[PDB]
């Protein structure tokens, strides 16, 4: 027997900046979005779901400096909380 | 200790895991058994280009993301300096991997130069564009083109500019 | 004195379906996405932030029928949790 | 009781509000004083069209959303049967409203026929498209074009199809 499934579901995209806008990278330190994402994933994977972690990453960028950017979550069809359960 | 498989990623304890499973009912994605699951992740990073500036520091990004995804339990494929056509071919191959059947989730990481329209391939120039669109990434990984990842979280991470603007406006206090 | 601010921040969009796909409406019952959104906002505004409520709305659509759709959250730059605090 | 200003919306108690403020630190958007705040919301709904089918049931949507947003504390403007040009004019006027200065948030609701590209205006046809893009909505409400809503949540709700496809694939159990 056949059953119907949503063609597009359980996706989340996380982009380094808002549309039209630059994303910054340091020659020795790497991309700031990437570095910031790793730091937050290392700290918060144990206690927060991915949507929550991405929000925290966005917050860390809130105060703009000389190299400003605002990471954006896109086209979200996560129907549940995605916890990484690091160690499990 | 950072000497374990999870490295610098803070561990979720048994009491912490049960707290997560108690606060939320049936609103969490199920994770497969650690002993049998075959988690896959793909990193595509473009550093060396034909006509646009070299992405110095990209190696730091590759190292950081590869180690992180491994720490989280994913087997990581790293592909470098691809055209948009090559990225499409690589994504199609990734969607066809048998391991997704015995996996509970996946991560896709794209790192390159970017414009408003999408992500730059190695051959990109203003005269002859070489762009992979975010829409194409979703399409290649959806239920039609990747049935093995049905009901499973698919996380797409993109490091790339989305235009030329500084992303700021002025205001007075 | 002047200070820098992100051009685009604190946005959340919620669409009735995924790209390429139809959104359903009943001649007397109205649009299903709208009706479902109201029901979830009425029930969960007191306890959940907007991102969480929208996720719950998505979950309610998880099992597809003859008229299927999957609401999608788009272009999110919320840096904090947005609680409506109904009654306050 | 549903006889209060919040109607059928379940109330957040004082103990429930303090629980929210304790579990999360400085990660919640501040709400302005109930006595002085001037919250605004805008609903644009297209029901009657020149060349495409009438949206029967739209009145139920207008009623439901208007009452809900009022229940949540917003003063609701309802605009009906507009072209894409009219919607742009209406959005520009909304962004210029002085009340946003003494508000903590806003809701924008769009309800119409839709295609992949965006939201249909009243004059829309396949031959002569009349479309408002989601990108334009964001642009008109951002910090550059709406400085009064800087740092404040802007929630955009769109009821509209995004193409012709049924949104489903088959699988066997």
């Amino acid at each position: 027997a056949i059953k119907k499934a949503h063609i597009e579901k359980d996706f989340i995209a996380f982009c380094s900046s808002t549309p039209d806008n630059v994303s910054w990278r340091h020659p020795t330190m790497g991309s700031v979005f990437i570095g910031r994402l790793i730091e937050h994933m290392q700290e918060y994977a144990c206690s927060c779901d991915v949507e929550e972690i991405f929000r925290k990453v966005r917050f860390s960028f809130e105060q703009p400096d000389g190299r400003a950017q605002m990471p954006t979550t896109e086209r979200v069809t996560l129907t549940r909380c995605f916890y990484l359960f690091p160690g499990h | 200790t950072s000497s374990g498989s999870e490295g610098n990623v803070k561990l979720c304890s048994l009491e912490e895991a049960q707290r997560i499973w108690k606060q939320k009912s049936a609103e969490i994605y199920p994770i497969m058994d650690k002993s049998s699951r075959t988690r896959l992740a793909l990193i595509i990073c473009n550093e060396e280009f034909d006509s646009i500036p070299r992405r110095t520091g990209a190696e730091v990004d590759i190292t950081g993301m590869t180690m992180l995804l491994q720490n989280l339990g994913y087997s990581v494929d790293v592909k470098k300096n691809l055209t948009a056509s090559d990225m499409t071919t690589e994504l199609e191959a990734f969607a066809h991997r048998p391991e997704h059947k015995t996996s509970d989730s996946t991560f896709l990481v794209f790192m390159s130069h970017g414009i408003r329209e999408g992500i730059c391939g190695k051959k990109h120039s203003e005269q002859v564009p070489d762009i992979l669109q975010l829409n194409a990434i979703f399409n290649m990984l959806n239920t039609k083109n990747c049935p093995s990842l049905k009901d499973k979280p698919k996380v797409i991470i993109i490091q790339a500019a989305r235009g030329d603007s500084p992303g700021v406006v002025w205001f007075k206090d």
